């Protein structure tokens, strides 16, 4: 059977603390 | 290339395709566009025909002395049409300066640019002077202008509602009748 | 003397674009790539372009969107022996202007702009594009409208007077608004009724040499002409720029990528880039500097738009030389034609 | 360069300084072929370009050279009233041949016209040309070539039907500047002085 | 899959909301004015391309190769002053022989690199032979000076 | 401040200190003309915008001058109507006008002539117009009816 | 910072997160009533306690 990933899959894109931003990246997500 | 090409390099020459979108190589000039006939009328010792911004335009077939016409691949400006998130998350699309064919074939064989995953043509396809319209229904009254598209036409989000787009009314209608020997006289304030 | 003046002014220019890859990389990726690492260029200037883009529009709509009725023009254009017939449209026309209308778009004279023009009625609408990347844009409001828009201002002038301008449109004779101004000007009423033949006749002998003086290969319209020629001027800068190699082996990047090897390829596409960077980037100065001078132009149109035509003005030589009567306004190309 | 001073011979060794504009005006075809030596010895390298009547002789070798044999040849190619006008250019070893031809009547004289050239052929043959001569068997006219700015006009069809000079007049400079064929009334900054 | 994504991070530093950029025009949208909620009105986003759908390889009629060998391996070459000149045309080259091998000591290309020389070209090509001493090989280059 | 320009990186801390000093002054020229370039540009954006800013505030200027001290007979100078006072309030980095204006309204049809004749002499009124109800004449200001 | 600069950090000793503000700088205004009146002077150091 096939599903669908109702927003599911992110993850944290590196070890940098941020806070109350919008932040726009480009890597591997589902 | 002061003269016809006499030393290549070993390569396999394909057929030509004409009136799509390819890649080519005449000749080792290389490029991306879309090849046409061409009237032109070329000189046995002129080779390809070039603009005022130093691109070559026109291009003599090294297997046929056919001159063909070299046309860029359709590009332009995308924009986004919403009656804002509070009210709808419907958006309608607008494709400028583009034929509705040649858009509508590269979305229906994927070969569009900005691809979307989940995104849906529809039979809303309606060519305007600014572009081709996607998303939004062509609907004969006229209203005031609430979102400016161009060239007469404006896009609303009216009556279960949706987007609308129609041409723009300059103002209220009236005909007052002019006579010659009556006046007309405010009685309040 | 009845005597009748043209002033001309200047409105809107000509909505252009750019594509800022198109016309710096064209279609190569290792350009982009390299373009990629100076920011948020492309982005602000797209936004400039799109600023200046609205305004002319915003600029056309203040200017000739003033009545807020569309007064329907009269069959009859023979108002107390004051002859209409060449400001009104003409019924049995194919175009829907004046005549001086039609000599005044005759008299303007207007390639690789990458625009699209054509009729969209008759399916005679061509969109043909350019490796350069520019674009010219339609105006919102077409001529036709603008037409539209003068007609109802003259018919509204013809049959209600002044009153419209300040509040609903009241009906009056035209002969006894002509006296009322007569009063503004400081003479009285006996000198217009007594002497309305005359008057009606200079002002009718004025209205044909204007179209006399518009035919005879005069150079009025001359402010029209400059702010078409600078456009065209500055677009071909912008084309011709695109030549310049700017210190590399060649101007064209097909060949800089087809004949060498990536690290000096890398170095010559980034000799390329800086110099088309820095021509688009003076272009679009150089527009915002035009754009401010073609704003304070329309917005004196549209103040004697407001005093000269809904109205009648005590300001010496705001609108005329002598005292001031009545205007009657008229669309040009991208401008506007007082009488 | 237009309107310019042109020599008249109704066979001297004259000279080639930069190229020439070389035009004869026959009947019987009297003037045929070229020789573009150096020394005109034969302790000097020299080109012979002569058609015999149905062929087209290039030779360059070092040449005995007569007027009123042939050893250390380089180059040779061999290919199978009215005004015949050529130009002759020589840079970086090779050598520039254009062509082009025109009815005309009679009168002793080059005629007033304009006519456009094609090229022919350019050959690698690597020598100083500083001398040139004529081989005949009624006249011919020969002029110089200068380094000069030219603005050409291409119709509709492609071809070249009118040009500018912009180093013979101030207006010529002006119609260059503003790239037109027609000026308006005023007055036109152009260029500078030193 | 590679994409390009925009977090909300809370005033807490952690991810609570998130949008997928290439999913819808909407999408795209909020990516391009950095917001989660939309006013109404027109925006420009991005611009749109088509992208190719064949390839055009058009070459001349040529069968024959072309003599490298008998201009290379030749038993006679003549003095730096008095150099020849041989005419290669109507060929077809592969240069692969002479990058492909240690036997030269100078390899040096003016205005091309070498493994590009094998998908382009020419008109035709003029080879110039001739026998030098051994430290005047620097002074064949373009703007060089020496009795060479 | 992120675009590297052409540069290993963005901040020059990085640069000055994992590299020797002269690359690494190459680096920092290609990061000082990128930022040249920036400031540069807000600067002249911001001058265009004062000039607009300015053409305001001169306008403004002389709307409270001729709107809030006196009376203007300029029409829609100051409002729709005719013009009666004007007050002015304070607003931030602005000034918000209220314009009092007089709007005639509930107009009526009236028979009208030129002029009157009562012995062979013509008679012409002085302030309005001459009207007809149904059984006399009268004469009228024009904008408020008032008969006389 | 979304300027790329770093405005926290975590104590590699004793795992504590501190914050890093710049040192205070900003401009100088000098103030003269004129060379020809006197030779005084006031200083303005502009947004700084
Ligand atoms: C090239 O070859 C094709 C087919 O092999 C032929 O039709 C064409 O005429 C040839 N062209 C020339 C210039 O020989
Ligand atoms: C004029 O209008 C006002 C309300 O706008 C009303 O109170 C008044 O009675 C009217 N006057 C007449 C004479 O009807
Ligand atoms: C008004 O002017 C037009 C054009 O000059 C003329 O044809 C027409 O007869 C005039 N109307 C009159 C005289 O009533
Ligand atoms: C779109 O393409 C079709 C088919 O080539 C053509 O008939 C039509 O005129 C084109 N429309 C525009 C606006 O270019
Ligand atoms: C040829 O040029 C010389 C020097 O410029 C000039 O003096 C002479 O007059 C020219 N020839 C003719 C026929 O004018
Ligand atoms: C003269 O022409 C013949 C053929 O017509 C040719 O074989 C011969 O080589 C020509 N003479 C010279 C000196 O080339
Ligand atoms: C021909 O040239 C060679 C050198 O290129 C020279 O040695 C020889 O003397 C020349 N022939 C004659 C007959 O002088
Ligand atoms: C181009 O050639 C055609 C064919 O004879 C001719 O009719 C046309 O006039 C030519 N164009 C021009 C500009 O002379
Ligand atoms: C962090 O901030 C959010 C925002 O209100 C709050 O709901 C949450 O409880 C906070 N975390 C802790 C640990 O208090
Ligand atoms: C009386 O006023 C009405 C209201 O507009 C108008 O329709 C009518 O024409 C007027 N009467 C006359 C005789 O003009
Ligand atoms: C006109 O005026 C007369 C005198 O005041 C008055 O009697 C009459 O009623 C008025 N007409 C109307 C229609 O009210
Ligand atoms: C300046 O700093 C001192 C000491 O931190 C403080 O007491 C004073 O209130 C500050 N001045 C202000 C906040 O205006």
């Amino acid at each position: 059977t096939q599903h669908t990933s109702s927003m599911r899959g992110v993850y944290y894109p590196d070890e940098i603390f941020r806070s109350d931003t919008l932040y726009l990246t480009q890597d591997l997500f589902l | 290339l002061n003269a016809p090409a006499t030393v290549c390099g070993p390569k396999l020459s394909t057929d030509l395709i004409k009136n799509q979108c390819v890649n080519f190589n005449f000749n080792g000039l290389t490029g991306t566009g879309v090849l046409t006939p061409s009237s032109k009328r070329f000189q046995p010792f002129q080779q390809f025909g070039r603009d005022v911004s130093d691109f070559t335009d026109s291009v003599r077939d090294p297997k046929t002395s056919e001159i063909l016409d070299i046309s860029p691949c359709s590009f332009g400006g995308v924009s986004v049409i919403t009656p804002g998130t509070n009210a709808s998350s419907e958006v309608a699309v607008l494709y400028q300066d583009v034929n509705c064919t040649d858009v509508s074939t590269a979305i229906h064989a994927d070969q569009l640019t900005p691809a979307w995953r989940i995104y849906s043509t529809g039979n809303n396809v309606f060519q305007t002077q600014a572009g081709c319209l996607i998303g939004a229904e062509h609907v004969d009254t006229s209203y005031e202008c609430d979102i400016p598209i161009g060239a007469g036409i404006c896009a609303s989000y009216h009556t279960q509602k949706s987007i609308v787009a129609y041409t723009m009314s300059l103002g209220a209608d009236s005909s007052i009748a002019y006579s010659n020997n009556t006046i007309a006289i405010p009685t309040n304030f | 003397s009845i005597s009748i003046t043209t002033e001309v002014m200047p409105v809107s220019m000509a909505k252009t674009s750019v594509d800022c890859n198109m016309y710096i990389c064209g279609d190569s990726t290792e350009c982009a790539n390299l373009l990629l690492q100076y920011g948020s260029f492309c982005t602000q200037l797209n936004r400039a372009l799109s600023g200046i883009a609205a305004e002319q529009d915003r600029n056309t709509r203040e200017v000739f969107a003033q009545v807020k009725q569309m007064y329907k023009t009269p069959t009859l254009k023979y108002f107390g022996g004051f002859n209409f017939s060449q400001i009104l449209p003409d019924p049995l026309k194919p175009t829907k202007r004046s005549f001086i209308e039609d000599l005044l778009f005759n008299k303007v004279t207007l390639k690789q702009y990458g625009e699209c023009l054509g009729d969209i009625n008759a399916r005679d609408l061509i969109c043909a594009q350019k490796f350069n990347g520019l674009t010219v844009l339609p105006p919102l409001l077409t001529d036709d409208m603008i037409a539209a828009y003068t007609a109802a201002l003259v018919s509204g002038t013809a049959t209600a007077g002044w009153t419209f301008g300040a509040g609903a449109a009241l009906q009056i004779p035209f002969a006894m608004q002509m006296a009322y101004r007569f009063n503004g000007i400081g003479v009285t009423q006996n000198v217009l009724y007594e002497n309305q033949k005359q008057i009606a006749n200079q002002f009718n002998k004025a209205i044909s040499q204007i179209q006399e003086s518009l035919t005879t290969t005069s150079t009025a319209l001359g402010k029209l002409q400059d702010v078409v020629n600078q456009n065209a001027q500055a677009l071909n800068t912008l084309v011709k720029q695109l030549s310049s190699n700017f210190g590399a082996i060649s101007s064209v990047l097909n060949d800089i990528l087809s004949r060498l090897c990536k690290v000096e390829a890398e170095v010559q596409i980034d000799r390329l880039i800086t110099g088309r960077l820095q021509s688009l980037q003076t272009y679009v100065t150089q527009q915002l500097i035009r754009a401010a001078e073609i704003r304070a132009s329309a917005n004196l149109a549209a103040t004697k738009m407001s005093e000269c035509v809904l109205g009648q003005s005590k300001r010496v030589d705001f609108c005329g030389k002598g005292y001031h009567l009545m205007s009657f306004p008229q669309a040009a190309p991208h401008g506007v034609v007082f009488l | 360069p237009f309107y310019s001073n042109v020599t008249g011979f109704h066979n001297p060794v004259i000279p080639f300084k930069d190229g020439i504009y070389f035009a004869a005006t026959e009947k019987s075809n009297v003037v045929r072929g070229w020789v573009f030596g150096s020394t005109m010895n034969n302790k000097s390298q020299s080109v012979i370009i002569i058609n015999n009547s149905t062929n087209v002789v290039i030779r360059a070798c070092n040449f005995e050279l007569c007027d009123n044999n042939a050893f250390n040849c380089t180059f040779e190619y061999i290919s199978d009233k009215h005004l015949r006008e050529f130009v002759f250019k020589n840079k970086d070893g090779f050598l520039y041949v254009y062509k082009g031809y025109q009815p005309i009547d009679v009168v002793r004289d080059l005629p007033s016209g304009f006519n456009t050239l094609k090229p022919i052929f350019k050959l690698p043959l690597g020598i100083n040309i500083t001398n040139f001569r004529a081989i005949l068997t009624a006249a011919y006219f020969v002029g110089y070539l200068k380094p000069t700015t030219f603005m050409l006009k291409y119709d509709e069809n492609g071809t070249i039907t009118d040009a500018v000079d912009c180093s013979q007049n101030p207006l010529a400079e002006l119609k260059c500047s503003v790239k037109s064929f027609e000026i308006d009334k005023g007055i036109y900054q152009t260029s500078n002085f030193r | 899959k590679p994409t390009t994504f925009m977090l909300k991070y809370d005033e807490n530093g952690t991810i609570t909301d998130a949008v997928d950029c290439s999913q819808n025009p909407l999408a795209e949208l909020k990516c391009s004015v950095k917001s989660f909620e939309i006013d109404k009105g027109i925006y420009q986003t991005s611009n749109f391309r088509v992208v190719p759908s064949g390839d055009v390889v058009r070459f001349p009629n040529i069968t024959n190769l072309c003599p490298f060998g008998e201009v290379f391996n030749a038993t006679k070459f003549p003095s730096v002053y008095a150099w020849e000149r041989k005419k290669i045309s109507n060929c077809v080259a592969d240069y692969s022989v002479l990058y492909n091998s240690t036997f030269f000591s100078t390899f040096k290309c003016y205005g091309v690199c070498a493994t590009k020389l094998n998908d382009l070209c020419f008109s035709n090509v003029y080879a110039d032979s001739f026998v030098v001493k051994g430290d005047d090989v620097r002074q064949i280059a373009p703007g060089q000076t020496g009795v060479i | 401040l992120s675009s590297n320009f052409g540069a290993i990186s963005s901040v020059l801390n990085d640069i000055l200190s994992r590299l020797c000093k002269v690359e690494a002054e190459v680096q920092i020229d290609r990061l000082i003309t990128g930022r040249l370039q920036s400031l540069q540009t807000y600067v002249t954006q911001q001058l265009i915008r004062a000039a607009e800013i300015r053409a305001s505030a001169n306008l403004a200027a002389t709307k409270m001058s001729e709107c809030v001290l006196g009376q203007s007979k300029r029409v829609d100078f100051c409002g729709k109507g005719y013009h009666l006072m004007s007050f002015p309030q304070a607003a931030p980095h602005g000034v918000v006008f209220l314009h009092v204006t007089y709007v005639p309204s509930q107009e009526r049809n009236f028979t009208t002539a030129p002029a009157i004749c009562h012995e062979g002499k013509a008679y012409f009124p002085r302030e309005g117009v001459f009207v007809f109800n149904g059984t006399s004449w009268f004469i009228t200001q024009r904008n408020f009816f008032s008969p006389q």
